[PDB]
This record gives C-alpha cells, structure tokens and sequence, in this order.
C-alpha cells in the first residue's frame, strides 16, 4: 500500500484541525484547541486506488515557527489553508509556500491552495483573487467549509493526486 | 523550563498522538488534566486514568501519581539512523 | 557540540541498534566510515552505502553525502506518551 | 509471547559486549570496539518456554555514566559483569548494585554477578571472594568465558529465572 504523506499549514484559526477532522474523523464542533503538533492516518480509497494518509496538523502559532525548518523536511505535499474571512492569513500563504521550497530545496512541491470557512457571509478575500494566485503558483485552489464539510474530501484528494503526478515524475 | 510532549490514546480513532506543553513544576495530576482536556476527555474522572511514557516497543515507565514529571521520565535524546546499502 | 545517534543495519542479526557519536562538523562520508567500522563493514566500499535518518515509521530521510549532518537531519527532541485507562 | 528486559553493566573492557554477542549470535572475535550503547533481540527457549529476550548492552566507559540514571529505570534484570583479572572491575560492582537500587526505588532487583574472562590464567580475584559477596547480596553468581563461551546460557538464563520469580511475586 502506497502511503501518501500530507501537511497542513496555515495561519492561527484558519481551520487546519477542522479540516483534517472533518476528513478523517467526520465530525466538527466550533471548540477553542489551539494547535502545537497533531497526527493522523487513515486508510482510503481514492480514484479506485486503496491507500493510506498521514496527515500533519501544524501549528499557526508564530510561538511554535521554529520547529517548521524541520517537519518541512519531510512532507510530501502541503494543503496551504487561508480562511476567507481573513485577509492576513491570505497574506501568509506566499511565506509558507516560500519556506516549504526553500526547506525542500525544490521549485515544484504538491500544494494545493484551501480557501476556508466558506460557509462564513462576512467575506474579505476575493475568490478571484485566490484564483489568480493558485494560477500564478500553476496548484489547484478549493473553498472548503469544515462546518458544512463542502470540498473537504475534494482539498485533500486533489493533493493526493498532486503528489502521485510528481512521483511519477 | 517547558518541553512539548506527544499524548496518544487506546481509541483506534486515526488520531496518531497530539502534542501538548510540559512544564518543569508540572506534577502527574495536572498533565493527566491537560492530556485528556487535549483528546476531549475532560468529563471523564482523572482518577481512571494513567500516564505512561513509551520509551521504545516493549519498554514503558508509568509516571507515579504524586511525580514531578521533568524529574520522573525517562529524558534522553536517541536520534535513529539506518546504514543502508545503495 | 556532540551527539549520540543510534545506527541500524538491515541484517537480520539480532543487532537492533548500535550506537556511535555524531559531531557538528561531521559530513556524510565520515559518519558512514563510522557507522561501518562500527558494524563491522570496514572491508566494503563506503560508495555503495547511504545514511537515513528514521524520522516516524513511515518517514525517512536520505542525508546528501555532501551534507554536514547535524545541519541536514530532523534535530526535533519527541517525547512520547500514553493517556491509558487503568 | 514473555518478553524479558535484559541490561549488562560492569567496567571498562570486562567482556559485556564480548557475552552479549556470544549469546545473541554465537560469535567471539578479540576486537577493540568500545560500547556507548547497543541493543539486541532475540527468541530462545528457556526451561521449556519461548520468550523473546531484550539485552540493552551498555558503557563501561564514565565518560557516559550519565546515561546510567535512565537506562536503570527500565531494565527488568541486570547482569553485573567483571573479569577476574581486574580487581577494580570487581570493586566496581557494589557502586552498579547500589545505584541500580536507588534509581528502581527497589531492594529487590533481579541481579546476577558474572564473573568473566575464567580461560584466563592470569587471575587476580578470588572465585570464593566473589561467591562470598553474591550470598551476601543473596543473588547468583556465575563465572563465564565469552571466549571459551562457558558459562554464557547460564548467566542470561539464570538472570530470566530470577525475573521470572521476581514478577511471580
Ligand atoms: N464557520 C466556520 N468555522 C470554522 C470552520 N473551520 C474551522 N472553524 C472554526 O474556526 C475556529 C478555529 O478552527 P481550528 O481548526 O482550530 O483552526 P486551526 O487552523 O487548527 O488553528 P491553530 O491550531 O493553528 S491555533 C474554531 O472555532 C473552529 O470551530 C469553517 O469551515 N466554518
Ligand atoms: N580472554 C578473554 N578475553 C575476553 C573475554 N571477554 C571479552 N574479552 C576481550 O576483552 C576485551 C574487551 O571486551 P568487550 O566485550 O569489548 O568489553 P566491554 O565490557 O563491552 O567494554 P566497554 O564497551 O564497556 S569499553 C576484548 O578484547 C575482548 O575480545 C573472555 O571471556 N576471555
Ligand atoms: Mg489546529
Ligand atoms: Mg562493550
């Protein structure tokens, strides 16, 4: 069994742990848990293919950024979360993209771009905005809402096939 | 001083562990609180509940209730390489 | 600065580990010298040999032979525990 | 499957490695190889039961003595090796006994006194010096040869019979 080994990165309360429990665990509750380091694994069936998934749920908490340098290392692929009701966690994403290469020493990590929250209606970042920068960076971009669970399996599947394309080269 | 700790539970839930902080002054009661406040086991009695730190496959230290935790684990730093052939 | 690493190899010799120490301006080729010496591997060409570091069970990392090691490996300090019921 | 936690302390150079790998892989070879720290497995049969046994082979060398208040916590049973042709190692052994004790909070460790190096003729300490001091630490006392490999099974096998009796209360 292939095993597909993704990370979660974003800025605080985007909703990187609601995602990533939405997914493999098909549940969400509006709580308070901050994030310092949590893992996961499940196995699932994508396009056809049986594999498993390691999920890293990272911190963004800038208290907990030096210990980026090292769990950069080792991702495979990267789901670059912003929420749509936050303009400055959209303005993070280039610093996350920009260290994740630098780490990787790689013009060409799997990424893929998450607008959060989408269930939210005080909206402050552009969904065409969004686009332009997921065009601009050539990965895919999905609105997702852990809330409603809209394009959770979507997000996390379509990084998964990201990182399959580049292992086959 | 403070240290991030990895708390995992028996639930076959696809949790694989969560981290949580550690102090110097913490004792066993308090990160036994902090532990299951982390895994949403916060209305369950503490007192059903134990710490036990994983030290390799089939080596476990069971903190003592009334521990300092710093001063009870086991706090040696192993970094694991493989010498593999090419 | 030092360091003790713990060296495996995947003869299936009822070695799990031996360990030897690692040094900050240590690179690749020489911590691979050591860690065949260590084993007994000393007669066999260090090129055909790599050095990964066991990061989780199913992540590892392949130190560049041109890598200084300290500075390319995972240095991250993991405790791990268990919040067991008794 | 019963598995037993096996650690060997003792000096500088008085045989640890040398038994160790006599028992886990039956070989002896006069070389120079200092130990920080090697751990080994393997399934035997011991009076008739198959278990798998654990022996963490430690540092002669104080340079590591450190490492003692750690490793101490987590063995099940200690063999406390000298060679009898050094007095020193043999002095030594009441310091391991005493801090194996003190780090275990525990008088009752199982513990067996290996006397090592016995195809020697260049003998310095009395085999009836080292009998006297077991009884009175009431725990076995074996003299072995890793060279010769006398005596090897019964150490180890004698220190998982005390294990054995220790957990059966
Ligand atoms: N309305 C709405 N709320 C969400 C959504 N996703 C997460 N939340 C809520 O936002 C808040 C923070 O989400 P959470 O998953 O903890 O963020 P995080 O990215 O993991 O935060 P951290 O660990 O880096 S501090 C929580 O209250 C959570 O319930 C969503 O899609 N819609
Ligand atoms: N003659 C004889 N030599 C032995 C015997 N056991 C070990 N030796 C030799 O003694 C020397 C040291 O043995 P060794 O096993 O490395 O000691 P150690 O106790 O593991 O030493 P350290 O790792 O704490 S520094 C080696 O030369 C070894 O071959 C024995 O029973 N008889
Ligand atoms: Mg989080
Ligand atoms: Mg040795």
């Amino acid at each position: 069994m292939t095993e597909y080994k993704l990370v979660v990165v974003g800025a605080v309360g985007v909703g990187k742990s609601a995602l990533t429990i939405q997914l493999i665990q098909n549940h969400f509750v509006d709580e308070y848990d901050p994030t310092i380091e949590d893992s996961y694994r499940k196995q699932v069936v994508i396009d056809g293919e049986t594999c498993l998934l390691d999920i890293l749920d990272t911190a963004g908490q800038e208290e907990y950024s030096a210990m980026r340098d090292q769990y950069m290392r080792t991702g495979e692929g990267f789901l670059c979360v912003f929420a749509i009701n936050n303009t400055k966690s959209f303005e993070d994403i280039h610093h996350y993209r920009e260290q994740i290469k630098r780490v990787k020493d790689s013009e060409d990590v799997p990424m893929v771009l998450v607008g959060n929250k989408s269930d939210l209606p005080s909206r402050t970042v552009d969904t065409k905005q969004a686009q332009d920068l997921a065009r601009s960076y050539g990965i895919p971009f999905i609105e997702t809402s852990a809330k409603t669970r809209q394009g959770v399996d979507d997000a996390f599947y379509t990084l998964v096939r990201e990182i399959r394309k580049h292992k086959e080269k | 001083d403070t240290c991030i700790i990895r708390i995992s539970v028996e639930d076959n839930n696809g949790n694989m562990y969560k981290s949580i902080m550690l102090t110097s002054q913490d004792k066993t009661p308090a990160v036994i609180q902090r532990a299951m406040l982390k895994h949403n086991l916060d209305s369950d009695p503490a007192e059903e509940y134990e710490l036990v730190q994983v030290i390799s496959e089939d080596k476990e230290l069971v903190i003592p209730d009334s521990a300092n935790v710093f001063y009870a684990m086991n706090s040696q730093v192993n970094f694991d390489f493989i010498l593999r052939k090419k």
